RNA sequence: CUCGUUAAGGAACUCGGCAAAAUGACCCCGUAACUUCGGGAGAAGGGGUGCUGACUUCGGUCAGCCGCAGUGAAUAGGCCC
RNA sequence: GCACCUCGAUGUCGGCUCGUCGCAUCCUGGGGCUGUAGUCGGUCCCAAGGGUUGGGCUGUUCGCCCAUUAAAGCGGCACGCGAGCUGGGUUCAGAACGUCGUGAGACAGUUCGGUCCCUAUCCGUCGCGGGCGUUGGAAAUUUGAGAGGAGCUGUCCUUAGUACGAGAGGACCGGGAUGGACUUACCGCUGGUGUACCAGUUGUUCUGCCAAGGGCAUUGCUGGGUAGCUAUGUAGGGAAGGGAUAAACGCUGAAAGCAUCUAAGUGUGAAGCCCACCUCAAGAUGAGAUUUCCCAUUUCUUUAAGAAAGUAAGACCCCUGAGAGAUGAUCAGGUAGAUAGGUUGGAAGUGGAAGGCUAGUGAUAGUUGGAGCGGACCAAUACUAAUCGGUCGAGGACUUAAC
């Protein structure tokens, strides 16, 4: 579960390393965030050169929380960290590269582009 | 907050009512006849359930 | 229509055919026997008078011997009447058994809740608190009484009190499993009260 | 008790190998993309075991690229079809917690045949 | 399992004392709350007493009190019984045959200053 | 009211980080602007610490062993612009 | 504006907690007109069921800004609510600045600091018992006069790139899937806690010493964790319908040979109204109904709805308790016995006991052996305690009618 202010590190190629969550798109007074859901965020933490420079309101999604995800046979899944990938409002990576391992949760929400660079997919 | 009236000699009986005491089940010993309460030890013999137990 | 009693034993777990868990709740329900019919003519409506659980003998007494005597069982610990149910079709000695439900089969299930106690208004009626710092001195409490202008506070004005215990019913369940020789339903999700306590299962009213 | 594990009784597995929390393991998992079916495999150090019946679970701790992951399963799904036992682990605890704070080096765990 | 009004050290301290007193005795007089409490204790005790091997002795002997002695003995010496050899040669092989239920409690009286009501552990 | 613990987040609380939590011992390495040349300075930031054996020039160093953790409890600076 | 009211005292604003009411309607529902092609809109009418967000800046309302939303309504309630909270602001005693004053001092100018008491009598609100009544005494099952809860809404897919339109663009009416906020239960799963559960480890003191343990140091500290209680966890819900209506729209129809929804007749029509769903309910003194159980001594005031006595069916006192609980009540039992303790097996949980052996100079390691221990959980078993007892509790009125 992610919410106003926490901070999320970037899995992409885009230039930014830290981002902090403005809002929870999709409701009235909805809290919460979590493995496919799509975000406002503020760039913290920008790399020297890159498309993307800090002090940006820009759109995120969610791979790899902490408090994971739960599937239909029983089993469960959780990471080590809270990540997120900028996106390009039609859902493509502003980057050409992910870093890390993703959720598959990310093919039902339907951000094809991203279960393909992945190294792992689990 | 402090009382606004005094109160009268009815209500105050009226209240106290419920506030009095009660002698519950008493029988009479199997061994000495006296009276005792019921599970218990009788205090006048000392036997309980047809034996001497406050005694050596 | 369809209705039984039964008994709560507990929750578990299981898997289906595709190979999905899924949490369940077991009931289980010896046979229930009829024991009063009533009609227009008689009581001026239409229902059925069923019993459960067998009783020891020492703790009955005579009338409800002679109540369960022109139905040739022993005398019952549960005795609920079942309403909209086709008459007919249905006479004093007959035995209602769990296979009157199969898989499938949409369901009501009632109970009474476990019992609390004496509990506050934040726990009771879900309120919220106030501060914890900043000078506070407002805990744990119910919030203002109400305006002044009428001289009196209204009524649903909502306090601390004893919680619990009463009786709530839960609508569109699923039977996931029948088993007649052990007597035996298994319901898919939680149901309202304790362990032993009484519990009846009708097909669902919203169909 | 007895009324829910003679329920229960009929659905669960014969095939699965004893392992202890310390061990390392390597689950034949079952994953479903559009129609097609096709296995997975997850190796990694079983680091929890919490138990009693059709409820029982493990988890396994794994480093995929550099970040650490962690996969429960229940013991008895027929949606797992193979659990090897590939190594053994030298362990003084039940629940290996501990390890989730550590990388490298200092996350060793000996050896140990049986 | 019954708080007596204390805190979780001085409970167990009461009732190591509360048992270890009718080891010695084997008859007391005592509260309501305390004696069932003490039932319950003091059995666990007679079964180690019964069990009799050295693992069971060091049982015991965090829960027995020491320096306390339990004598009707003198052939010529002074020779001190320990109250825990006592449960280990005397009243163990005692209930050898009997299953659990080493005691039973009768109720009495109030106590005059309290009005709490009093009761008598014994043995056998 | 006085105490102990808390998933995920981490000042979003409030007039205001109020109150809590965090730092805290000894040994070693290092340490800026500015300055009345004394200071600033415990600046900041990092490392070691148990037990057995051998050698100990002396003060210590090497070899080995155990645990999640070695100032294994109690007592003891938060810092920066 | 006025000065009736309160000077032997009626405590100011924003915020917090808890709301309730009006409708001049912010969203959602239904409509007429348009300078209404479609998609979006303008305006007027009917409608109060439910809904109406988190931050930044200021003591601040007010206001401006940021990011969202179906929408971010306006008023009353001592500009609701301090014997419910806060005291940031205004309005005590200290000190300073600009400014006025010869001065003491002063300023709806500003600045830093600055004491908010109360054990609930009555009515009221939320829960819980005792008494009597309901016309013989009892054990159960119920109808429903009344009353309360609930009532929100987004996106996609299809119809269909179809109607409409030069193009750009793009529907009504239907069907299907999946969400946000809110809410009723529950502990199988994911976690929290778990002070009479298991283990590790520091200091010192005691069990005479060694080995093995107890006491104290926040439960000394650290790593786990059963039952129970729990959300951030899991299951469900606001489904479809009927009836009478509002604005609006008619059909037939004359007064008034025509026209006209209306006068006589006859329809359609809203998230609203009455039902439909959930819960409470015969103290509903209008006290309702059904099934089952029990059936007569003594003196007379005088024979009367008379008194008193022993009983039936049944109930209670008293004891073991928990799925119940502030107490009392409720429910499970009292030898016609598994109600609670103990015992004998098991389980969760911890993680390899004590005593020996073997290998090491030692610290330690391996082995006997998934060992030992094990609150609350699961089976069996009368071993201890539910002993012996007592108390209360019917004898059924009168009038008319039909049989
Ligand atoms: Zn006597």
């Amino acid at each position: 579960m992610i919410q106003q202010e926490s901070r999320l590190r970037v899995a992409d190629n885009s230039g930014a390393r830290e981002i902090l969550t403005i809002k929870v798109l999709g409701g009235s007074g909805r809290k919460t965030a979590n493995i496919g859901d799509v975000i406002v965020a503020t760039v913290k933490q920008a790399t020297p050169g890159g498309v993307v420079k800090k002090g940006e309101v820009v759109k995120a999604v969610i791979v790899r929380t902490k408090s994971g995800a739960r599937r239909a046979d029983g089993s469960y899944i959780k990471f080590d960290e809270n990540a997120a990938v900028i996106i390009r409002d039609d859902k493509s990576p502003r980057g050409t590269r992910i870093f890390g391992p993703v959720a598959r949760e990310l093919r039902e929400n339907n951000f094809m582009k991203i279960v393909s660079l992945a190294p792992e997919v689990l | 907050a402090v009382p606004a009236r005094r109160t009268s000699k009815a209500k105050k009986a009226k209240r106290r009512t419920h506030y009095k005491l009660t002698i519950k089940g008493l029988n009479a010993c199997s061994n000495c006849g006296e009276m005792k309460k019921s599970h218990h030890v009788c205090p006048a013999c000392g036997h309980y359930d047809g034996k001497d137990v406050m005694s050596k | 229509t369809k209705g039984i009693l039964g008994k709560k034993v507990g929750m578990t777990q299981i898997f289906t055919e595709s190979g999905e868990l899924i949490p369940v709740t077991v009931v289980e329900a010896t046979p229930n026997v009829v024991l009063q019919v009533k009609t227009v003519e008689t009581d001026g409506y239409e229902a059925i008078q069923v019993g459960y659980q067998d009783k020891r003998e020492v703790l009955s007494n005579k009338p409800a011997k002679g109540h369960v005597a022109k139905a040739n069982t022993a005398p019952k610990r549960f005795i609920k009447e079942f309403k909209n149910v086709e008459l007919g079709e249905y006479e004093v000695g007959k035995e209602i058994k769990v296979d009157v439900f199969q898989a499938g089969d949409v369901v009501d299930v009632t109970g009474t809740t476990k019992g609390k106690g004496f509990q506050g208004a934040i726990k009771r009626h879900g309120q919220s608190r106030g501060p914890m710092s900043h000078g506070s001195r407002y805990h744990r409490r119910p919030g203002s009484m109400g305006p002044v202008a009428p001289n009196r506070v209204f009524k649903n004005k909502r306090l601390a009190g004893r919680m619990g215990g009463d009786r709530v019913t839960i609508q569109n369940l699923e039977v996931v499993k029948v088993d007649v020789e052990r007597n035996v339903i298994l319901i898919k999700g939680n149901i309202p009260g304790a362990k032993k306590s009484l519990i009846t299962i009708k097909s669902a009213v919203k169909a | 008790n007895p009324l829910i594990q003679e329920l229960t009784q009929e659905q669960l597995r014969t095939d699965i190998p004893a392992f202890r929390p310390g061990d390392t393991v390597r689950v034949h998992a079952k994953v479903v993309e559009g129609t097609r079916e096709r296995i997975q495999l997850f190796e990694g150090v079983v680091i929890k075991r919490r138990g009693a019946g059709i409820s029982e679970t493990y988890t396994v701790r794994k480093v995929s690229n550099g970040v650490g992951v962690e996969r429960t399963f229940p013991l008895h799904t027929p949606r797992v079809a193979q659990i090897e036992v590939v190594r053994y682990g030298k362990v003084r605890r039940a629940k290996l917690y501990y390890l989730r704070a550590l990388h490298g080096k200092a996350a060793r765990i000996k050896e140990i045949r049986r | 399992y019954r708080k007596l009004g204390r805190t979780s050290s001085q409970r167990k301290a009461m009732l190591r004392d509360i048992t270890t007193d009718l080891i010695i005795n084997e008859r007391i007089v005592t509260t309501e709350a305390r004696a069932k409490e003490v039932r319950s204790t003091v059995e666990k005790m007679i079964t180690l007493g019964k069990r009799g091997d050295l693992h069971a002795r060091r049982q015991a002997a965090t829960f027995v009190r020491n320096e306390v002695a339990s004598v009707r003995e003198e052939d010529e010496s002074i020779v001190v019984e320990s109250a825990l050899q006592k449960l280990f040669n005397d009243l163990g092989p005692r209930f050898a045959e009997r299953q659990g239920g080493y005691t039973r409690i009768l109720k009495t009286e109030p106590r005059r200053g309290d009005a709490a009501p009093m009761v008598v552990i014994e043995f056998v």
